[PDB]
RNA sequence: GCCUGGCGGCCGUAGCGCGGUGGUCCCACCUGACCCCAUGCCGAACUCAGAAGUGAAACGCCGUAGCGCCGAUGGUAGUGUGGGGUCUCCCCAUGCGAGAGUAGGGAACUGCCAGGCA
RNA sequence: CCUCCUAAAGAGUAACGGAGGAGCACGAAGGUUGGCUAAUCCUGGUCGGACAUCAGGAGGUUAGUGCAAUGGCAUAAGCCAGCUUGACUGCGAGCGUGACGGCGCGAGCAGGUGCGAAAGCAGGUCAUAGUGAUCCGGUGGUUCUGAAUGGAAGGGCCAUC
RNA sequence: ACUUACCAACCCGAUGCAAACUGCGAAUACCGGAGAAUGUUAUCACGGGAGACACACGGCGGGUGCUAACGUCCGUC
């Protein structure tokens, strides 16, 4: 909880004055957080995904579900059917507490920091940023882990622009530009 | 969809329910109600109907549309359908799935004399 | 590059027809490939394996076009 | 074609037997599975498959 | 010159060539040069027509061929017997029939148009006639 | 009578799009979730227990011809029979007569049961 | 042997006509119950690019179907999971298609079985290729026969090679 | 990163082509039902006896060939 409250008690107050929505419906919400692995060399090391996803379930809630490739194509090396990267889909009290370890302690470790883009939009309120290696999150023993890997997050919102998809995590701390 | 989904479920046994010609009772779910009817087998006349929305079956249920609300809405079809002499039918879910709400009413169906 | 050769004969397409006093189960319609091309309807039906449509009880023959957007539909009538 | 004729038996008394095939390779484990025994006329466990 | 750059099949039937032409009108240029015959140009032809059409105008106007090919057209070779397979593609032939609007031209005089049409004309195995753009 | 929901008929003159509009009730989103039951991860979906909030979304209704769709008349194409030619193609007599396009139609019609307000 | 055209809108239709496939696969790639729904393009996103996975939006079956072609498939015939062995034995009104040998489709009845709350579905696989008559001989079962009699050998019958 | 009298799919509008294209679609042919006239039953079955299985030209629709052949292969008269 904790940050789903922060967003009733201001927040949707916040949205409503910045956009007089005519019903409170109309202000945009965090819908889920889909955080994804992607191993690509599974195809060689069939281990590492394993570690992969050991990591997005330590670093998320729970359980990783892995993804296959859609299709087979030589560009790459892969086969369809093939192993090739773990996803976690984020919802109710665990997306929260992961948009929070994300911003709150995680985000902050990252490099030197300066900030996440704020065009970084689909186009439609929607997010998406990159990693480049986890261990910003606590959850990750350091003396344990076995490569950078990185994952990369995007969070789905019902805000009909980015506009809007902006204010809204513009709300949360949410570091930006 | 979610309603356009739940009709491609129940699709196939309606039409195998046609099929067979068969007097079908016909379930129907809601967050707040529940509703069920006996239908002719030209599928467009009802004979029997029952549901937490008609003043009575309800004038006294905790909550419309809950397992317990379901099951009032059962017996009463059955007995009402019984009524008319109206025994020996197949159950309809419609989409639903045979387990919630849906299963009692099924259940308090049967246990009121209705056959399948 | 050697061209030639072929499958042969098998018939195939509407065998019964229109009214017609299609017995008690005849094969009328083996447009097999098809399951398809006449669906299964009225007192007749089965569509056995090869998609083959047939008399479920006698009578006359139908044809009709129901609505999935048009569908053919051979079906069966009493006489 | 490579797969080989099995033959399951009929674990009653019965001379009786189905007789198919299986790939004896990807498919080593001697095949069991229940079928109709008609001289018995009762569905029996039918065992022997390569 | 001038030929389906792929074709689902190599060779085709033979069929015949009745029915009055189809693309009948000036739609293009401000000028035609309208089939009125029945019989097939062959890529060859389009081609020395299309020459001559041009070269003749000089620099100036536009050109527009409404005809193409695409009718593979084969030939039993010659010493060769009857029979054994059917023969090698050897040249591409449009069918046209008679209303075909065969070629377009557009920035010129009238005249010159015409003198240009007669030019191409006389490399065509087909009557043909000089049309304008027509109202409607 | 207006409104809504459910089960059908007909299966685009029934759709899509744009605009507008409705929440007492019905619908919907909605709230909660140990549990029934569910997530090849996720209460998204399935589901149970509810009802603080909203009709934003979706849904229904009203409008609207942008598109879809329907669509004459007249002519053209082809074609059975019988004749004929300048027989790779064509014409005449007679019967059948498209497709495309044109004018124009069109913002469905309809039955059973229930529920709400008049 | 199979699919398409040639084939003239029922079937059928030739050529040393035009084009391609088969001589297998699968105990799940069969059954059923429950569930789900592609391709392609635009946009945003660590390593990751034109193209591997994540998000959204258009799209709406152009995807998929073990395999050629065609015809089908959203009620899916495509995709997944649980429980399974109906890939059952005996039969079969009544059809197709063959000169014939034969091949094919089939509801329904009997016994017995799986799935499902039930209605119900299942006698393999979206369908149509994936094959070899007769003889002779082998293997199992079966007193049907068995050259004076009882047996046996051999013969028959059912399965199968 | 810009650019270039380079080529440029898709998309949109305009114009054609198809045996193995089809969101259309005939004429005829073929199947079924009733009916009347008319036909030395022309129909079907069973049985006795055959011959025949080298065809040809012509019309129409086609394949092959050169819309060559008193060519060649099918359909139909
Ligand atoms: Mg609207
Ligand atoms: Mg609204
Ligand atoms: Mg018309
Ligand atoms: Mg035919
Ligand atoms: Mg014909
Ligand atoms: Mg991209
Ligand atoms: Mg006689
Ligand atoms: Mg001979
Ligand atoms: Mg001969
Ligand atoms: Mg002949
Ligand atoms: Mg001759």
């Amino acid at each position: 909880a904790k940050l789903h409250d922060y967003y009733k008690d201001e927040v949707v107050k916040k949205l409503m004055t910045e956009f007089n929505y005519n019903s409170v419906m109309q202000v945009p919400r965090v819908e889920k957080i889909t955080l994804n692995m992607g191993v690509g060399e599974a195809i060689a090391d069939k281990k590492l995904l394993d570690n992969a996803a050991a990591d997005l379930a330590a670093i998320s809630g729970q359980k990783p579900l892995i993804t296959k490739a859609r299709k087979s194509v030589a560009g790459f090396k892969i086969r369809q059917g093939y192993p090739i990267g773990c996803k976690v889909t984020l919802r109710g009290e665990r997306m929260w507490e992961f948009f929070e370890r994300l911003i709150t302690i995680a985000v902050p470790r990252i490099r030197d920091f300066r900030g996440l883009s704020a065009k970084s939009f689909d186009g439609r309120g929607n997010y998406s940023m990159g990693v480049r290696e986890q261990i910003i999150f606590p959850e990750i023993d350091y003396d344990k882990v076995d490569r950078v890997r990185g994952l990369d997050i995007t969070i789905t919102t019902t805000a009909k622009s980015d506009e809007e998809g902006r204010a809204l995590l513009a709300a949360f701390d949410f570091p930006f530009r | 969809d979610k309603k356009s989904a739940r009709i491609r479920r129940a699709t196939r046994a309606r039409r195998k329910l046609q099929e067979l010609g068969a007097t079908r009772l016909v379930v129907h779910r809601t967050p707040r109600h529940i509703y069920a009817q006996v239908i002719a087998p030209n599928g467009s006349e009802v004979l029997v109907a029952a549901s937490t929305v008609e003043k009575a079956i309800a004038e006294q249920l905790k909550y419309t549309g809950n397992k317990d609300a379901a099951a009032a809405v059962g017996k009463a079809v059955a007995e009402r359908a019984l009524e008319k002499g109206i025994k020996d039918v197949s159950f309809d879910r419609s989409g639903f799935q045979y387990h919630g709400r849906v299963q009692a009413l099924a259940d308090a169906a049967r246990e009121a004399g209705l056959q399948f | 590059g050697g061209s030639t050769r072929n499958g042969r004969d098998s018939e195939a397409k509407r065998l019964g027809v229109k009214r017609f006093g299609g017995e008690s189960v005849l094969a009328g319609s083996i447009i097999v490939r098809q399951r398809g091309t006449k669906f299964h309807a009225g007192a007749n039906v089965g569509c056995g394996r090869d998609h083959t449509l047939f008399a479920k009880a006698d009578g006359k023959v139908k044809f009709e076009v129901k609505g999935p957007k048009n569908r053919k539909f051979i079906s069966i009538e009493a006489e | 074609g490579i797969r080989e004729k099995i033959k399951l038996v009929s674990s009653a008394g019965t001379g009786h037997f189905y007789t198919t095939t299986k790939n004896k390779r990807t498919k080593p484990e001697k095949l069991e599975l229940k079928k109709f025994d008609p001289v018995v006329r009762q569905h029996v466990i039918y065992k022997e498959a390569k | 010159m001038l030929q389906p750059k792929r074709t689902k099949f190599r060779k085709m039937h033979k069929g015949r060539n009745r029915g009055l032409a189809q693309g009948t009108d000036v739609s293009f240029g401000s000028f035609g040069l309208k089939a009125v015959g029945r019989g097939r140009l062959t890529a060859r032809q389009i081609e020395a027509a299309r020459r001559a059409m041009t070269r003749a105008v000089k620099r100036q106007g536009k050109i527009w061929i409404r005809v193409f090919p695409d009718k593979p057209i084969t030939e039993k070779p010659l010493a060769v017997r009857m029979g054994k397979g059917k023969g090698n593609v050897e040249y591409w032939v449009a069918l046209i029939q008679p209303g075909k609007v065969l070629y377009e031209m557009d920035g010129v005089p009238e005249e010159l148009a015409r003198e240009a049409f007669k030019l191409a004309a006389a490399k065509l195995p087909i009557k043909t006639t000089f049309v304008t753009k027509t109202v409607m």
